[PDB]
């Protein structure tokens, strides 16, 4: 299978620098194209610089250019984007994407990483403080039973948050992050069968990289 | 620079209709007989997956019932039949003359029937509460449709301060809405008061839906 991963997304202050990395592997690294593209919070695409097969030719976009540089190493598979003197327009999402392989012109881009989140801005990393939500000591059991999971006071963006490590996928809703005071905050639900809680266990796991943060909630009856 | 733009910005189809969205190039896309010109699908929390090449190119792994004409400066993608899992930001780009560039995308969403909310209540937790901190937190889930109206209130008070909402986008298996709203005072404030209310109005019904969590037990 082919793959693109990214790394190297952090919180950078302003005027600052940052090497983001995609490692490939599943197809021959050097026969294709490759390319930068940032995705804003306003969520605009923004194509940002491309390399040749080679490594010989690259261009970049405007807004870029003269401050970040892309480069490959075809020995190790390996996509890279140095970035320097950075603002604030340069928050966003990070995509390495590869070009399609084919002849009689430009070419389309057929395969994305997941993408590696860069925030820049002069505030500071603040932990998630997480807590469960259960269900009301007064409150009824119809069927299905819905728990729950608030996530608050975090910078900057992203966690990402599971329930039961991934084997409870349906019936999950995470709500985007909310900004409030320079502090985002976001909330998780998630609905199960009355009879499945709480005799089998229901934990949200809750992870935000960029203050190395890990905190697994067990959702436990009052 | 080429500059495209899309139309329209949005756009609602039953499941089962079809859909069709444009694209306007400032100048050509052309060379070699071939449109440079590609469509890209982005689900929320994904990143974009093609759709169609050079106009009219089906991506191998993706439905017929995608499919691309145009030429010149004026393209479009046609979706027929529109499925739930259709839900998404479609987003056009030329790649004739670096920079590439994308339009602004189209959002495009399903139309279903009315559907309630199911509400929920929650009460702080005591390990916030041991922080000095009280939120008490009240999901509106799979609801249709997304225009939906939440209020507060404190032993029948309403409440505007401290209150911070948020809302999905809409879901590709039953296309509907959720939303999640969550008050926050001190342990303090909180201790003082007994009963806390979310009360949810919405078109399906002409009374609000009321959940309500009261310190009393």
């Amino acid at each position: 299978e082919v793959k693109l991963v990214e790394s190297g997304g952090d919180l950078v202050k302003p005027g600052g620098s940052l090497k983001l990395s995609c490692a490939a592997s599943g197809f021959s690294f050097s026969s294709h194209g490759m390319s930068w593209v940032r995705q804003t919070p306003d969520k605009r695409l923004e194509w940002v610089a491309l390399i040749s097969r080679g490594g010989s030719y690259t261009y970049y976009s405007d807004s870029v250019k003269g401050r970040f540089t892309i480069s490959r190493d075809n020995a190790k598979n390996t996509l890279y984007l140095q970035m320097s003197g950075l603002r604030s327009e340069d928050t966003a999402i990070y995509y390495c994407t590869r070009h399609k392989g084919l002849r009689r012109g430009t070419n389309a881009m057929d395969y994305w990483g997941q993408g590696t989140s860069v925030t820049v801005s002069a505030a500071k990393t603040t932990p998630p403080s997480v807590y469960p939500l259960a269900p009301g000591s007064a409150a009824q059991t119809n069927s299905m039973v819905t728990l729950g999971c608030l996530v608050k006071g975090y910078f900057p963006e992203p966690v990402t948050v599971t329930w039961n490590s991934g084997s409870l996928s349906s019936g999950v809703h995470t709500f985007p992050a909310v900004l409030q005071s320079d502090l985002y905050t976001l909330s998780s639900s998630v609905t199960v069968p009355s009879s499945t809680w709480p005799s089998e266990t229901v934990t949200c796991n809750v992870a935000h990289p960029a203050s190395s943060t890990k905190v697994d909630k067990k959702i436990v009856p009052r | 620079d080429i500059v495209l733009t899309q139309s329209p910005a949005s756009l609602a189809v039953s499941l089962g209709q079809r859909a069709t969205i444009s694209c306007r190039a400032s100048e050509s896309v052309d060379n070699y007989g071939n449109s440079f010109m590609h469509w890209y699908q982005q689900k929320p929390g994904q990143p974009p997956k093609l759709l169609i090449y050079r106009a009219s190119n089906l991506e191998s792994g993706i439905p017929v019932r995608f499919s691309g004409s145009g030429s010149r400066t004026d393209f479009t993608l046609t979706i027929n039949p529109v499925e739930a899992d259709d839900v998404a930001t479609y987003y056009c780009q030329q790649s004739n003359e670096d920079p590439r560039t994308f339009g602004g995308g189209t959002k495009l969403e399903i139309k279903r029937a009315d559907a309630a909310p199911t509400v929920s209540i929650f009460p702080p937790s005591s390990e916030q509460l041991t922080s000095g901190g009280a939120s008490v937190v009240c999901f509106l889930n799979n609801f249709y449709p997304k225009d939906i109206n939440v209020k507060w209130k404190i032993d029948g008070s309403e409440r505007q301060n401290g209150v911070l909402n948020s809302w999905t986008d809409q879901d590709s298996k039953d296309s509907t809405y959720s939303m999640s709203s969550t008050l926050t005072l001190t342990k303090d404030e909180y201790e003082r008061h007994n009963s806390y209310t979310c009360e949810a109005t919405h078109k399906t019904s002409t009374s609000p839906i009321v959940k309500s969590f009261n310190r009393n037990e």
